[PDB]
RNA sequence: UCAGUAACGGCGAGUGAACAGGGAAGAGCCCAGCGCCGAAUCCCCGCCCCGCGGCGGGGCGCGGGAAAUGUGGCGUACGGAAGACCCACUCCCCGGCGCGGGGGCCCAAGUCCUUCUGAUCGAGGCCCAGCCCGUGGACGGUGUGAGGCCGGUAGCGGCCCCCGGCGCGCCGGGCCCGGGUCUUCCCGGAGUCGGGUUGCUUGGGAAUGCAGCCCAAAGCGGGUGGUAAACUCCAUCUAAGGCUAAAUACCGGCACGAGACCGAUAGUCAACAAGUACCGUAAGGGAAAGUUGAAAAGAACUUUGAAGAGAGAGUUCAAGAGGGCGUGAAACCGUUAAGAGGUAAACGGGUGGGGUCCGCGCAGUCCGCCCGGAGGAUUCAACCCGGCGGCGCGGUCCGGCCGUGCCGGCGGGGCGGAUCCCCGCUCUCGGCGGGGGACCGCCCCCCGGCCGGCGACCGGCCGCCGCCGGGCGCAUUUCCACCGC
RNA sequence: GCCACGCGUCCAGCGCACGGGGUCGGCGGCGAUGUCGGCUACCCACCCGACCCGUCUUGAAACACGGACCAAGGAGUCUAACACGUGCGCGAGUCGGGGGCUACGAAAGCCGCCGUGGCGCAAUGAAGGUGAAGGCCGGCCGGCCGAGGUGGGAUCCCGAGGCAGUCCGCCGAGGGCGCACCACCGGCCCGUCUCGCCCGCCGCGCCGGGGAGGUGGAGCACGAGCGCACGUGUUAGGACCC
RNA sequence: CGGUCGUCCGACCUGGGUAUAGGGGCGAAAGACUAAUCGAACCAUCUAGUAGCUGGUUCCCUCCAAAGUUUCCCUCAGGA
RNA sequence: AACUUUAAAUGGGUAAGAAGCCCGGCUCGCUGGUGUGGAGCCGGGCGUGGAAUGCGAGUGCCUAGUGGGCCACUUUUGGUAAGCAGAACUGGCGCUGCGGGAUGAACCGAACGCCGGGUUAAGGCGCCCGAUGCCGACGCUCAUCAGACCCCAGAAAAGGUG
RNA sequence: AACUAGCCCUGAAAAUGGAUGGCGCUGGAGCGUCGGGCCCAUACCCGGCCGUCGCUGGCAGUCGGCAGAGCGAGAAAGAGAGGGACGCUACGCCGCGACGAGUAGGAGGGCCGCUGCGGUGAGCCUUGAAGCCUAGGGCGCGGGCCCGGGUGGAGCCGCCGCAGGUGCAGAUCUUGGUGGUAGUAGCAAAUAUUCAAACGAGAACUUUGAAGGCCGAAGUGGAGAAGGGUUCCAUGUGAACA
RNA sequence: ACCUACUAUCCAGCGAAACCACAGCCAAGGGAACGGGCUUGGCGGAAUCAGCGGGGAAAGAAGACCCUGUUGAGCUUGACU
RNA sequence: CUCCGGGGACAGUGCCAGGUGGGGAGUUUGACUGGGGCGGUACACCUGUCAAACGGUAACGCAGGUGUCCUAAGGCGAGCU
RNA sequence: AAGCGGGGCCUCACGAUCCUUCUGACCUUUUGGGUUUUAAGCAGGAGGUGUCAGAAAAGUUACCACAGGGAUAACUGGCU
RNA sequence: CCAAGCGUUGGAUUGUUCACCCACUAAUAGGGAACGUGAGCUGGGUUUAGACCGUCGUGAGACAGGUUAGUUUUACCCUAC
């Protein structure tokens, strides 16, 4: 029996939904079991970084995030394969690699690249055995300077780039946006038609000519 | 506060609110939003109007991130920039219009609801309004496509 | 979060996802097939050596068997295999030995003086260490209320055992390994996909998914691209084989900690010999029921009665706590005292009478001001000294401090800015990220100049006033005590 | 009988009281073992009134139903959604609620380069889509004024006047700027209908758009929401209880 | 329970064992019996099933104060 | 009542000023012998506030309960009639006690905080039972079924040389 | 002689006994027309008290040797300058008038009441807490509350906020207890008991003897099965049942 | 009409149940239209025993007869699926 | 070289399609009504009256009509009564 | 010609959602793009719910059951 | 006309109320008290469940249409006598 001035509402508790309801007080003792399990996570990897390997640098599908930028799943092969590294081997140096990941961009490949390269710099390796430092590790003093990093390993910032104050031309001056967008509007929906219209046109020449 | 609730006050009333005619049943009326075509249709109609039938299109699978395409007017228009670049650009005696990225702000469309100051501009936006490109020219200023 | 959205629905009631984004976590891999390696593989039994509560490894078997109807190594879509040319280290891993968690035992300080009580853990005190300890003043017990009586508590406190561990060293050991360039090859899962039909299901709507029947594939192939179909471009994966921890759930079980929860008709049915007594043939149903006292000190003994039951006596602080016993209400009943009683009883208003205890009433008010006279003081006003406080327009004294005030800067810093040379990298100049520098703005500080204040916030000097304390002053001053009816 | 007391020029204290709501500057008695007082609450007597409560009902004391008596328990609660009103903080912004970092503490604080995301800031159309003032001057261009008007409008402004002669403040006929809000006329945005003149490009048409007049919109026209709490009301839930 | 009654050599009575179990059994047929329950046995669960229909709905004081009327509804004991 | 030439009472609209009159002038794409007509805009001049009486008004949200009614004067429908059923105006009961009618939902008067004094309404003043225990006025009436107060609780035609 | 109008009579007959309300009334205590006087409801007037509403009233002016005691005034505006009682929890205090019904229903105020939590009272307490009883003193309109007395033996309350499983007379309410009925209905199906002795505190019911009876071999006899499960036997008891 | 047995009666002993708003003398009136309570009258006297069936619209069971419910069940069919 | 015979690509089974199918399952069986049923529609309209001189106004009140029909029985113009 | 007429001189002769059908367009979508069928949209008519603001609907119970109703009947009592 | 003081019967038939007949008589008048009277009696008939017949309905079943058999509970409470 609805009162004089309301909504329409439809409530969904029409199972035997109290039967299945989830009450959230195990939320403030989650938050300590996630904190120590990733406290003794940290000292079990104690040189190694507490977020882990590192993600590449990856846009956004679905336009509406088109211009947002995110760290990803891992670096793509034809990544490692510019930046000289075998696939094999990045996964044990703290690497993240998926092989599902395409490079349709050049940019992103770079960026990665450029990624890659100043995270080689930055790696401190340890030798394998202490007493035979081998070729591909680092020096003696950078092994008393190894520390653990905490966040995110290089994270990824939305920068974006200052642009100065110029002088409007005649160019711009003189551009009508609104007229652009609608014929691109237009021509974009009257392809098809168009380029149909050219096609059976041929034949009523080549009839008139025979 | 169950204290400063009305059944307090109803304490020593045998209808407890509810009268002694119309006793408080059960469901008088029905449960829910029953009778719309029936005992209820008054009120379906002096305060619902449209609430029976179908109209318009389906669309099977709808994504919601296709059809982002936030608008802004021409009054916030400054306000995306800060203060220091407004008063600078009419103290400036070369003429170099400021750039105003929309996109960088997060709208794509740009709409001319507002008046805009006498002094040049160069928008970049994903889309634009014909009010919006004039008051844009009015003003001397240019508007930049971008994708 | 998308989202009560797309969508489904006698489009009614109602039902109702998914993408993307931010987080928790984050680990990848193995076969068949294609091929190369002389079955190069595996199980059992017997022997040796070494540990043997998980019989483990290695060695020997003209010892047996499995396997050519295909085991093992390389090898899995991210490509892989073989050959030629460069580069590169050859050291990974099994069965042995010797070099913090759990449990157990302990660790501070009053029973100190007086005083209540049946008992103190109740009250006062313990000055100059306002008793003593405190990294210990959580809790519980002890004859009401205890940090110091005790168990405990705190402590990176002490002592003694068990567990594998982390790394070192020795030997039994397998262990000769890959990456880049060029050339030649190879490569995929079938009554399976898919289609028709039917049924169930889903938001999935000319079947989203699952299943029965029928038809039934292909390899520049196949699937998907949320409206059935034809043509043509694309986009994206490689199905009909398999393994894999973490974020996640947990009204059962083990051991815990806690509560703005309930307090024996409440809270689990069950605080107790509770799923017990009891009921039904059976499936099953299913209770009621806590409290003496601090300590039984549980009433010795005398007497009546056959005894049950009493009367004395005794214990206790209290039997008015005497064995289903703390406190013992109402309905109901018995007895004592008072009152009353032929319109059932009871009630409201107004009186009157009688009881009940109370007013502790039984000689009815004191308080101020003035007068009288009896007294008794160390006593008044006025001066001196010291301290304190208030105020001041001190017409504006001097000095500090601040500004939810401003200005100035051959100023400095810390920042921020969508204002404008150098270090590094992908193609010495053009592009890119980062760090200057300059400029502007804010804050802080060095100050300096005004304004305001110290009454949300100040001190010293001066003036005035008030108070207190001490000297005098000393009795017509001042202050106490007594009565007039 | 009189709410009548002076001159010339021109045409104040003392008392009394039918007086802004009562005082006595008036009295008499009795009060220690039998006297005083004690509304109410204990009992009894009389007069008047007076049918046993709850509920259904137009109508109950009913020959309408429940009801021997007493003790305990015993019935609008909780979650979610929405609407309105109120209080608080911020404000075109607001918010961690999800996630991280630092006995009571499972608390509290911090992190916006953790604001992703929720609501609002723009609506309209089934959708493709579109998407929120104009006027003047000079010759479609170049300058200027630049955010509608009318009526009613609490409040604020001026001062003809008036409280020998200036200042303060007072009020004041009359004259204005007009807050919020109401009524109306206009203006702008989207869809639809009708009518035209036209212009123009990167691919000159069955093209792209403007204009004028009606009409529909939950629109614009110098913001008002967000978060929390409280109360009421309607619901889905067992849903005030049997 | 008493008196009075039908039958009492056959379609007679009866013990034990066994078989038929609920929309089922069985019935010389009465909707009879099926553990004192039969026009669909008993136990547990869904379930605290729904009820426009009865009953009840708990402290005080102050202030304000009704309606049994319009329209619609398979609406007439009810709702908007 | 479903006829009407006439035709009331009661009743139902509107007006009794400042948003009203009287001027002057602009605009119109509406209408056109004609600044014709109309409408809208402005500007100006007129306050004795233009009937009586009474009263502060206007406006926005949320909203319970109610949706079985009944009775009374007058009008009226069906029915012989009904404490019957169905309507119109107004007032009551429901929702409300108080005084009176012996009693009483609807009648008469009058509505309510707790009291003292006074005075009344409707009703009454032989006793119950407050009040005529007035030197009450004028007449009528004898019942062997007298009569006695709205609602209202009982009576007719006819007859009587009472 | 015919009409007509009053009071009275006939018309006029129902069942328990019977109602101008009763008693009763006839120079009315009946009827009709009418006078004075009298009776009184919560109705009206005056006066006291409570509450509500309105004046959206008044009070910071408690302005004192730095002083001057006022805004009760019919008349738009200025007591303008060249050593001293109370008060004012401003959510407080004070003054005027008007009003006070109430079902369903709504709102407000509770220094009304219960339970627990955060603060707070240098709170109460074995020289006596909670609970319970009370012929006492009282307060508040009221919900209720404080003292006095008795019992009791170990906890409890006031104020500011918070929260709820927060107030009973009923629901043929649930649990438990107790009444009138009531020392009442009843201890009546199947012929019957009597005397003496023993024992015992106690004999109608126990034991023994005797007498009189019944079951009358299809039994009230003697043994089984199912079922019961120590009921079978000896001793003792008269606590509970018979 | 009379006789017998067991009761019913009383006593020794033991001893409930249904029911119970409060409780119970009537005439008339009105009332919700048949009162124990209200009005006007008649009147009214402790405590009880054995019967008795006029009254308490007596006790027994939320009328099964009638109707409503948008409540059901057993059965039938030319009702719908 | 089928154990003997008898049938036999037909029985029969699985999946669809059509018929039949109260044997069985679920559900329904309107409302107003001087009780209900039966009869009628007062259930949707219109005319006069009820209707009390604005309007509105009830009953299973009274008298009646309706779910049509018209290529004109519509729309003008002309001429007649 | 002034004029009159968008039905019948007036007071009456008719129908929501959903679904289907037809018509109208140089109209929108059919989903990654293009073409063509098809399908879904906008607007305007029609196919009807007469219980006419619009459920898809036969009986019987004497074997009956429940919640109720003196709002409603059979009996007594009341009014006529 | 006064007159309810006192009487108004026994039987056949039918459950009957009513009704008719036989006989006697002084007459065989009419009625009320919840259409007096079921915790006073009876269960004959209406009016359950079992059945038979006639009519109607396809059917389950219906019949103010007949026939048959079909549990009549409780005072010990108060008042009245």
């Amino acid at each position: 029996a609805p009162s004089r001035n309301g909504m329409i509402l439809k409530p969904h508790f029409h199972k035997d939904w109290q039967r299945r309801v989830a009450t959230w007080f195990n939320q403030p003792a989650r938050k300590i079991r996630r904190r120590k399990a990733r406290q003794a996570r940290a000292r079990r990897i104690a040189p190694r970084p507490a977020a882990g390997p590192i993600r590449p640098i990856v846009r956004c599908p679905t336009v509406r995030y088109h211009t947002k930028v995110r760290a990803g799943r891992g670096f793509s092969l034809e990544e490692l394969r510019v930046a000289g590294i075998h696939k094999k081997v990045a996964r044990t140096i703290g690497i993240s690699v998926d092989p599902r990941r395409r490079n349709k961009s050049t940019e992103s490949l770079q960026a990665n690249v450029q990624r890659l390269k100043e995270y080689r710099s930055k790696l401190v390796l340890f030798p394998r055995k202490p007493s035979a430092p081998k070729k591909g590790d680092s020096s003696a003093e950078e092994l008393k300077l190894a520390t653990q990093l905490t966040g995110p390993v290089m994270p990824i910032r939305n920068v974006f780039k200052k642009e100065k104050a110029r002088v409007i031309t005649e160019e711009e001056k003189n551009f009508k946006a609104f007229a652009s967008l609608r014929m691109a509007r237009a021509n974009a929906r009257l392809f098809g038609i168009r380029a149909k219209r050219a096609k059976e046109a041929a034949e009523q020449d080549v009839e008139k000519k025979k | 506060p169950s204290r400063l609730r009305k059944t307090r006050k109803l304490r020593g009333h045998v209808s407890h609110g509810h009268g002694r005619i119309g006793k408080h049943r059960k469901h008088p009326g029905g449960r829910g939003n029953a009778g719309g075509m029936h005992h209820h249709r008054i009120n379906f109609d002096k305060y619902h109007p449209g609430y029976f039938g179908k109209v318009g299109m389906r669309h099977y699978h709808l994504k919601r991130n296709q059809s982002f395409c936030p608008t802004v007017n021409l009054d916030k228009l400054w306000t995306l920039v800060s203060e220091q670049t407004r008063v600078n650009a009419a103290k400036n005696k070369t003429g170099a219009a400021p750039i105003i990225d929309v996109v960088r702000s997060g709208y794509y469309k740009v709409l001319g609801k507002g008046k805009l100051p006498k002094q040049p501009v160069i928008v970049k936006a994903k889309f634009f309004s014909r009010r919006a490109e004039e008051k844009i020219k009015g003003v001397g200023g240019a508007c930049v496509l971008v994708a």
